[PDB]
RNA sequence: GUGGUAGUAGCAAAUAUUCAAAUGAGAACUUUGAAGACUGAAGUGGAGAAGGGUUCCAUGUGAACAGCAAUUGGACAUGGGUUAGCCGGUCCUAAGCGACAGCUUAACUGCGUAUACAGUACCUCGUUUCGCGAAAGGGAAUCGGGUUAAUAUUCCCGAGCCAGGACGUGGAUACUGUACGGUAACGUAAGUGAACUCCUCGACGCAGGCAGGUGCUCCGGGAAGCGUUGUCUUUGCUUUUUAACAGCCACCCUGGAAUCAGUUUAGCUGGAGAUAGGGUUAGCUGGCUGGUAGAGCACCUUGGAAGGUGUCCGGUGCGCUCCUGACUGCCCUUGAAAAGAGGAGGGAAAGUUGUUAUUUACACCCCUGGCCGUACCAAUAACCGCAUCAGGUCUCCAAGGUUAGUAGCCUCUGGUCGAUAGAAUAAGGUAGAUAAGGGAAGUCGGCAAAAUAGAUCCGUAACUUCGGGAAAAGGAUUGGCUCUGAGGGCUGGAACAGCUAACUCAGAACUGGAGCGGACAAGGGGAAUCCGACUGUUUAAUUAAAACAAAGC
RNA sequence: ACCCGAAAGAUGGUGAACUAUGCCUGAGUAGAAUGAAGUCAGGGCCUGAUGGAGGUUCGUAGCGAUACUGACGUGC
């Protein structure tokens, strides 16, 4: 029941919060997701053929 | 962004030892981390696998050279003056 | 336990030394003998064998 | 829950000792020793490992049938391939090169 | 341990002079059934799922071969 | 009383070298009779960190000259010398890096490492990392030869002693600062156990010469005769000089 | 040997017992039930080592012992109990240690790597000397269920594997001389290989994150039984398992790269041949079938132990555990050996279409597996501290909630209530709380105790070896409830259409005795002087420092 | 040499199960803070990520023992 409310957010205030927030989720996770889903993205892409070869590899780097 | 002013390699060491001490250390630290060119394939992959040994990765050879550089100075005069007393000699 | 077969025979002998005299050694003639002397108890006094 | 206790003589976490979480037809919760994880044969003298030949410790390569244990070619057993055709090749030349010289050593 | 997957081999192992016995199984689910030969290194077994072709099968195993073990 | 921990070094015991994972004692291939009349064609198979000093060795593989099977000399690595190199060890090799001449044969300016005191002697003089013996110059026949030492000093060594030609590797090893106790104590625990030493003043009178008196001083002179017994000697032994250097 | 002291000091740590019935001469204390507590998975739980040595198990009991009691017992007495080819020792070598040749010494001792140590008869080879040293190193092979008062990977039932040695029937191969296929990487039911030599495995560091896997924990559906029911609850809880063993699911070819391309969380990779297309190979504790439901588990009905049904289908994750894999870094630190198993180079031998000859792991079949340990404790009662002593003593497994968390706090499985009780509530103690006004005036001295404490956002000086100081100093916010926004994955081909899964941040409204890190947990700060640079070390039981050490010189 | 009484000397043996140090072979140590080289982007050497160094800091287990000059001191 309590996690029900907390999908909910509810429970989630910062009197809660008794973690850093680099505890609770790290920035090096938060990265790794975001990276990982867009990695995936271009090569999709790629395969698909929207995205150039010359494209794909100045928008990996950025 | 450049994270330190100026002691680079060696803000690891943190605020003890001394700063002559500490800079000894960071110029010849810079050396051995180094990279260097192989004789033997080319490519400038070459690491110090011990005191004195170093690899070539992308080549797999191993050569002796330098504690802390692959040529030491002293070495390269030895391989100009033996090559010299090689050609006199006939 | 982990023990040599030599050391299995040392214990195992002195199980057989630690029982009361029999009842009748007492009611022979001549014999000055009441209840055992060297009987051990395994807590009190230790062996070293 | 369930908790579980080691097997076998040894009870200290070397690498012999080493084991796995099973759980059983009694649906009860064990261990088995398996053993070391094998290190498959690198071979000489560029110390790659080589294909074809699998993974085991030394004692159960006796079992296996001896076509498993080897590449069939020419010091397939503990060779590269790529490595022997350096040896060929040297010894085509090594050999070329010396017979050139002691036919014009006739003169 | 092992199996076998075809009426030719199946028909060898049982005639084999060192096989005891043959345990047959069947389960409800559908009369999915096993044979199994107990022989001398390994038991030998024989899946089949229609049931009409493994009744006709028990005849052609030997009479002179021992035992038959069911369940049921 | 009490015996001094200079006196129970020689005792053995705890101050011995700790040689275990040292992997063989480095030197020359032993005098043959291919060596001195002609050569022999080496194969630098490996080079190895031997612990508990500065070089490298290499692992070199001869073939025999009188059986089938194949030799494997360890020696001291000289720098320049690489894993896949021919070395070629004896009277007639040529005058190149890796090679292993007599010193007779060698023309005088030549830069040796590893060198022979006597004939057959395998290898005594100019080991250490960064090291070399330098030839000043020969005897009228050929049979004896001067050699100038990493110390300074002359030495005279018969020709037919042998040595690799060039500087031994790992060169320049000390001009870095041991920054911690940690990297002192490192060093030493793969050599015998001389570290870390106590300073004799803070020791009582009983376990050294210096120690004992309510001021942390010696009080009498730090310097001793060559003539003094065993725990005598202690300070600066035998001392034609002292204080700092001009 | 015996007094006074004296029926005195005292039996007060580890939260805790109570009610009934049974047994008995006798019950605060034994057992069984019912309640109530504690331990709170780095447990007072389940297993080993050292050490102990029968304490293990059953039945019985007059003393003494168990600092009260005792019907109880690690006490006392009479019996019983430890089953191995696969679990260990055994075998190998490590640090080291005994001896040979000799060498010392009156010997006792001390040293000890020195030596003449295969093809009845005929040759040709020949460098290491014997042994000890690990129940955590190396190493032939085993797993499931059942079973006894006390033993089990050892007994039984079932299913396998290994070492040594082998008959037999039926297959391969050769018979002017050891199989074939693929371009290759390499392959398949088999596919000879002496002397001698080389190689591989055995065989190895630490830290870091990343990916994958076992087990655990978790969410939902289905089927059983159970619990709650004045009130509500398509509800809450337990069971839904599958063993070892056995079969099957980096490298090569084509090709020729700059408008450089591929690629990781991180870097690396590439004319010493990248991307791409097609192959080959390695693998785990992956999937499917066999083993295997007959077993195990959860229930139901007839006997007074017989017979039944059910054991199904899916998710989730920076989760916790151990393992593997490839990487990255670190070193004036580069991280054992030997037994043993195998490969290769070599081509010594044999074999003339049949009793031949290679296959003893080609497939199936056959025989044998000695010796010793094996009970139990492993500690607030089986060890050591003179003792059933608040002390000490190596290893493994390790659940839920709260939380960053193996912190503290509460709980489930497993374990325990063992520590003499009852009555009164003086002074004085021991530990624990709280105090109006003042706030160190106390004291040698702020000693003791207070105060501060988490997280988010803002802000942060002198000085400095430019790395630090710094959580400097100095401030504001936090609960509950109702919402809003941002952040993925998989399907059919300008980006649309469907299905759908995480706990993480940001903000707003409302509400309350202005509370909210509500218990637990958790820095007091600042300005100067002296000594030592720093981390490290020390007078086991009055001295942790300014003493020792240290890098540098 | 009336009886009892030293601190000591010497000869020959027994001990590293406690402790001191070296060697060989095994095992062990949550979770946070700080954010060094290296690398990627954008701007004209700055800014933002990435990365995960240290005899670094907070703090479990484990090792230790500063203060109360607390309790106890015919103690457990």
């Amino acid at each position: 029941l309590y996690h029900e409310a907390k999908r909910a957010g509810r429970h989630m205030g910062k009197g809660k919060r008794k973690g850093t927030r680099e505890a609770r989720l790290p920035a090096k996770v938060l990265w790794m997701r975001r990276q990982r889903v867009l990695r995936r993205l271009l090569k999709k892409y790629r395969d698909s053929k929207k995205i150039d070869k010359h494209m794909y590899h100045s928008m990996y780097m950025r | 962004a450049k994270r330190t002013k100026k002691v680079g390699v060696v803000g690891k060491y943190g605020t003890r030892y001394g700063a002559s001490l500490r800079k000894q250390v960071k110029k010849i630290e810079l050396q051995q981390h180094a990279k260097y060119s192989c004789p033997f394939c080319g490519k400038m992959a070459t690491k110090r696998q011990a005191v004195g040994i170093w690899k070539c990765r992308g080549c797999s050879k191993v050569m002796t050279g330098g504690a802390w550089t692959l040529q030491t100075a002293a070495a390269a005069t030895v391989r100009s003056t033996v090559a010299r007393l090689r050609k006199q000699a006939g | 336990s982990i023990k040599g077969l030599s050391l299995k025979k040392h214990l195992g002998r002195k199980q057989k030394q630690n029982r009361p005299i029999p009842p009748w050694i007492r009611m022979r003639t001549g014999s000055k003998i009441r209840y055992n002397a060297k009987r051990r108890h395994w807590r009190r006094t230790k062996l070293g064998m | 829950a369930p908790r579980l206790v080691y097997r076998r003589h040894n009870h200290y976490a070397t690498g012999s000792n080493r084991v796995r979480r099973v759980r059983t037809p009694g649906a009860k919760v064990v261990f088995h020793n398996v053993g070391k994880q094998p290190s498959r044969p690198k071979c000489g003298n560029c110390h790659r490992a080589l294909p074809g030949i699998p993974a085991v410790a030394p004692h159960r390569l006796r079992l296996l049938k001896k076509r498993e244990r080897t590449v069939h070619r020419a010091y397939g057993g503990s060779r590269c391939h790529a490595c022997v055709r350096e040896r060929i090749v040297r010894a085509f030349l090594v050999e070329e090169q010396k017979c050139v010289k002691q036919v014009l050593q006739v003169k | 341990a092992k199996e076998i997957r075809d009426l030719r081999k199946f028909l060898l192992t049982a005639r084999r002079p060192d096989a005891k016995r043959v345990t047959i199984v069947r389960q409800h689910k559908s009369t999915v059934t096993k044979f199994k030969i107990r022989c001398s290194r390994y038991l030998y077994t024989f899946v089949v799922e229609d049931r009409e072709k493994a009744q006709k099968l028990e005849g052609s195993l030997p009479p002179s071969l021992e035992k038959v073990s069911i369940p049921g | 009383g009490r015996v001094i921990r200079a006196q129970r070094k020689g005792r053995g015991s705890v101050f011995r070298a700790h040689t275990h994972k040292r992997k063989g004692e480095a030197k020359l291939r032993p005098l043959d009779f291919a060596e001195r009349r002609g050569y022999i064609k080496g194969l630098v198979k490996d080079i190895l960190h031997d612990p508990g000093r500065g070089a490298p060795l290499a692992e070199v593989s001869f073939r025999d000259a009188y059986r089938y099977k194949l030799n494997k000399q360890r020696m001291v690595a000289v720098e320049g010398m690489y894993t896949g190199q021919f070395i070629y060890c004896g009277k007639n090799a040529a005058l190149t890096i890796g090679n292993i001449l007599p010193l007779n044969k060698m023309p005088e300016g030549t830069v040796v490492s590893n060198v022979e005191e006597k004939a057959g002697d395998r290898g005594t003089l100019a080991r250490t990392s960064g090291t070399y013996a330098t030839i000043v110059g020969h005897s009228d026949d050929g049979s004896k030869t001067r050699i100038r030492l990493p110390s300074g000093a002359r030495k005279t060594v018969s020709g037919y002693s042998r040595g690799m030609v060039g500087i031994v590797a790992g060169g320049g090893r000390i001009d870095k600062p041991m920054l911690k106790a940690g990297n002192a104590y490192h060093k030493y625990k793969v050599k015998r156990n001389c570290w870390p030493k106590v300073r004799g003043v803070a020791m009582n009178p009983v376990e050294h010469p210096h120690g004992g008196g309510n001021h942390q001083h010696i009080g009498h002179p730090s310097t001793v005769s060559r003539m003094a017994a065993p725990g005598q000697k202690v300070g600066l032994i035998a001392a034609r000089r002292t204080g700092l250097l001009r």
